[PDB]
RNA sequence: GCCCGGAUAGCUCAGGGUAGAGCAGGGGAUUGAAAAUCCCCGUGUCCUUGGUUCGAUUCCGAGUCCGGGCACCA
RNA sequence: GCGGGGUGGAGCAGCCUGGUAGCUCGUCGGGCUCAUAACCCGAAGGUCGUCGGUUCAAAUCCGGCCCCCGCAACCA
RNA sequence: GCCCGGAUAGCUCAGGGUAGAGCAGGGGAUUGAAAAUCCCCGUGUCCUUGGUUCGAUUCCGAGUCCGGGCACCA
RNA sequence: GGCGACACACGUGCUACAAUGCCCACUACAAAGCGAUGCCACCCGGCAACGGGGAGCUAAUCGCAAAAAGGUGGGCCCAGUUCGGAUUGGGGUCUGCAACCCGACCCCAUGAAGCCGGAAUCGCUAGUAAUCGCGGAUCAGCCAUGCCGCGGUGAAUACG
C-alpha cells in the first residue's frame, strides 16, 4: 500500500527511489 | 519446534514461511534460500529433511533470532533508560520516542483513550 | 507393572540434525529431532553463535581520534 | 430538478454485443472509473455463462434483467401529521436502473472468490428466477402489496 | 386421600398423515424523537417411558411435575 | 420495653431461598441547535453502617457495638 | 439538676501526620463595559484542659458555650 | 529553551481494513511548469539513500522525465494474510556552523490498531463525482498527507 515505504507503490507515493523502486 | 524455535507454517512457500520467524523479514528469506540453494516457491510440506536441516543450520547461525534478538532489543531500551537520555525517559512513560506530536494521536504508544471531564461552559 | 494400561517401551533410536544418534528406549521406534545435547550452543563449548558482540558499545565507536589536537 | 425534467442519458452500445443495456450494466460494475476492467468482468462472465448452461449469454442476461424488474414499490409521501408508505408503480426507466443496481449488489454478496464468477452465477440464478437480486425484487413487491390501504394517497 | 386438568418456541396459548399463530429477539423499509405501521428470519422427542398404527404432539398403559377441585384430620 | 431500617451522588430492588449487586434520576464524553432545555448515542461510579462468627464462599445466615425511624408505657 | 450532639478562615459548613470547600473580598481570563461562568490569592494557635501516641483538628477522659429530651401527687 | 508539551476533547485531511485486491518482472499513452555556488544526460562505486566522475542547456534544442491507474506475464488463495504499515531496536545518507529537545531519506529487523465504523453528518447534476499520477510557489533542508494548478481514466441519478 501507499504508506508502505518497503514497496514500489510506497516509494512512488513518497516520490523517492531505492532498492524497492530503482531508477 | 522445527526452526528456528518456531514451527513455520506448512502449505505456504518457504520464502513466506521463514518470515513467520521473529527476525526474518522477506529480504532475509530470499537471501537464505539463495545461499543454501532451495527453491523459494516450494511448499514447506514439500522439503527434504536435507533441505530442512540445510535451511535450518544456515538461518540459526547466520542471524540472531527470536528470543535472543528480543533480549538484545530489550537490553538496548533498558540501556537508554538507565543512563538515562531523553530517549530513555520516553520509554519510561510509554510516549513516542521519535519526535511525534502528543497533543493528539500517539494512541499506539499511549493506548486506549482515557476520557476525562472537560471545562464546563457558562449558562 | 500392571497389565493392559501401560505403553510398551521398546529399543529406539533418536536422530538429531547434527547427525547425532542416540541409542535409547521409547514408545516410538525411531524419532527425529531438531536439536540435541551434542550440538546445542550452550552445551557445545561456548559456541557463541552470531553474538560475539559483548555488546559492543559504546566506545568501540572510535572512528576516530580525528577531531584535532 | 425544480425547473424541468432531466435529460435521460444515451449510452454508447457496447462493442461486443452491440447492446445499450449491456453498457449500462458495465457501468454498475465500474468502480473508480476503470471501465476497461469492468468490461472484462462482464465479458468474462459471459464466457462463463457460455460454457456452463450453454445458452447465449445475451439472452440469459436480458432474461435475468426482466425478472429482477419491480413492477411495484412503496414511495414515501407528505401528509401533514405523518409520512405514509404509499404503493406506487415503477417507471420502465426506474425498473431498469434498480434491477441493474441490485444485480451487481447481489452479485457482490455472493460467496465466490472472483468477480466474473459472481456476476455469471447471479445472472444465471436470476434468469432462472432464483438469486439474491430477485429476492429483493419480490421483497419490494410484497411491501407495495401490503400497504394497499394507503393507495388513494398515491399521485 | 379421591376425582377433574395440563406440559407443545424465550415468553402466551391454539390442533391420526400438520407442527403451529400472537408477542419477545434479529435485519430491512419508514422517522425529529418515541412509537406506530410494513416485509423477511430465527425459537421444538409437542414432559419421560412403553405400546397402537403404515406411521403420531394426538389414541392408550404409564411415571415425573406444576394446575385445579373436593373431602378428612386421631 | 417491642418492630423495622442503614447497599454508586439522590430515591428504591436484591436478603426470606449463600456463589450472579439491578431500576429511575443524577454525573462524565459525544451528537442535534445560532445557543440553552428537551431529546438521541456511549461511559464511569456501590467492595453493601461497623466489628466478631458460621461457611470452600456472606450485602444475604447468626451475634456485638454505633446510629435512623416507628409503636408502646396500663390498674392505681 | 440527669442522659445525647455540635464548636474548623470574616460568614455558613465539610473532614492519626497542622487541613479544606463554598460564600464574602482581591486580583486575572472573558466583555464594548458589566452580570454569569472559569482560574488564582489571602484566609486559621481546628473551643479549654489532662491523657494515649514518634506524632492528635483526628483517638480517649472530663470540662465549656450552647442545641433535643426528663420532672409532686392522689 | 519554547512555539513540537499531553489524562483529554473537536475540526480539516492522509493511509487502510483487501481478490473489481496486493506483489515482482516486462510494456505503453499526458499536460502544465521549473531550471547557471540551477536542472543534471551518461559512466562507474554502493542492495540503497547517495557518492565520485562528467557531457548538454543561458533552454519548443539540454535536463528534471519515470507519468501512474492501464496493457502483458507469472506469483499470492480468503488467512489480521505476500491485506495494513503504525510503533520500536539497529545501521547508514544528505542539507546545515549544528539535526538532543526537533529534519527528510535509505536499508535490516520489528509488523500495532484496523474485518467497513453508534447517535449523527459531508461533497458532487458530466468530462462532474470517483479514481490515478504529474508540476509549481515557499524553500539550505524539511515534518506537504496542506495549498494553487495540470492532464489520464471515467460513472450513477433527477419522478417530482
Ligand atoms: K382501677
Ligand atoms: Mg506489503
Ligand atoms: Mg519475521
Ligand atoms: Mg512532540
Ligand atoms: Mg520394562
Ligand atoms: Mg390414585
Ligand atoms: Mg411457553
Ligand atoms: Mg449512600
Ligand atoms: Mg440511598
Ligand atoms: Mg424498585
Ligand atoms: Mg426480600
Ligand atoms: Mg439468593
Ligand atoms: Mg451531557
Ligand atoms: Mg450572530
Ligand atoms: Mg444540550
Ligand atoms: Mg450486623
Ligand atoms: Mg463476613
Ligand atoms: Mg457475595
Ligand atoms: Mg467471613
Ligand atoms: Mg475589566
Ligand atoms: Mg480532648
Ligand atoms: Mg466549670
Ligand atoms: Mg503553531
Ligand atoms: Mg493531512
Ligand atoms: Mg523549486
Ligand atoms: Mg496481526
Ligand atoms: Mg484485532
Ligand atoms: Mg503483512
Ligand atoms: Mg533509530
Ligand atoms: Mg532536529
Ligand atoms: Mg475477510
Ligand atoms: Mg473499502
Ligand atoms: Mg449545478
Ligand atoms: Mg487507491
Ligand atoms: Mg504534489
Ligand atoms: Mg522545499
Ligand atoms: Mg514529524
Ligand atoms: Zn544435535
Amino acid at each position: 500500500g501507499k504508506g508502505d515505504r518497503r514497496t514500489r507503490r510506497g516509494k512512488i507515493w513518497r516520490g523517492t527511489y531505492g532498492k524497492y523502486r530503482p531508477r | 519446534a522445527r526452526i528456528a524455535g518456531v514451527e513455520i507454517p506448512r502449505n505456504k512457500r518457504v520464502d513466506v514461511a521463514l518470515t513467520y520467524i521473529y527476525g526474518i523479514g522477506k529480504a532475509r528469506a530470499k537471501e537464505a534460500l539463495e545461499k543454501t540453494g532451495i527453491n523459494p516457491a516450494t511448499r514447506v510440506k514439500d522439503l527434504t529433511e536435507a533441505e530442512v536441516v540445510r535451511l535450518r543450520e544456515y538461518v540459526e547461525n547466520t542471524w540472531k533470532l527470536e528470543g535472543e534478538l528480543r533480549a538484545e532489543v530489550a537490553a538496548n531500551i533498558k540501556r537508554l533508560m538507565d543512563i538515562g537520555c531523553y530517549r530513555g525517559l520516553r520509554h519510561r512513560r510509554g510516549l513516542p520516542v521519535r519526535g511525534q506530536r502528543t497533543r493528539t494521536n500517539a494512541r499506539t504508544r499511549k493506548g486506549p483513550r482515557k476520557t476525562v471531564a472537560g471545562k464546563k461552559k457558562a449558562p | 507393572m500392571k497389565e493392559g494400561i501401560h505403553p510398551k517401551l521398546v529399543p529406539a533410536r533418536i536422530i538429531c540434525g547434527c547427525g547425532n544418534v542416540i541409542e535409547t528406549y521409547s514408545t516410538k521406534p525411531e524419532i527425529y529431532v531438531e536439536v540435541c545435547s551434542k550440538c546445542h550452543p550452550f552445551y557445545t563449548g561456548q559456541q557463541r553463535f552470531v553474538d560475539t558482540e559483548g555488546r559492543v558499545e559504546r566506545f568501540q565507536r572510535r572512528y576516530g581520534d580525528s577531531y584535532r589536537k | 430538478a425544480r425547473r424541468r425534467r432531466a435529460e435521460v442519458r444515451q449510452l454508447q452500445p457496447d462493442l461486443v454485443y452491440g447492446d445499450v443495456l449491456v453498457t449500462a450494466f458495465i457501468n454498475k460494475i465500474m468502480r473508480d472509473g476503470k471501465k476497461n476492467l469492468a468490461a472484462r468482468i462482464f465479458y468474462d462472465a459471459c464466457k462463463i455463462i457460455q460454457e456452463k448452461t450453454g445458452q447465449e449469454p445475451l439472452k440469459v442476461f436480458k432474461q435475468a434483467v426482466e425478472n429482477v424488474k419491480p413492477r411495484m414499490e412503496v414511495r414515501s409521501r407528505r401528509v401533514g401529521g405523518a409520512n405514509y408508505q404509499v404503493p406506487m408503480e415503477v417507471s420502465p426507466r426506474r425498473q431498469q436502473s434498480l434491477a441493474l443496481r441490485w444485480l451487481v449488489q447481489a452479485a457482490n454478496q455472493r460467496p465466490e472468490r472472483r468477480a466474473a464468477v459472481r456476476i455469471a452465477h447471479e445472472l444465471m440464478d436470476a434468469a432462472e428466477g432464483k438469486g439474491g437480486a430477485v429476492k429483493k425484487k419480490e421483497d419490494v413487491e410484497r411491501m407495495a402489496e401490503a400497504n394497499r390501504a394507503y393507495a388513494h394517497y398515491r399521485w
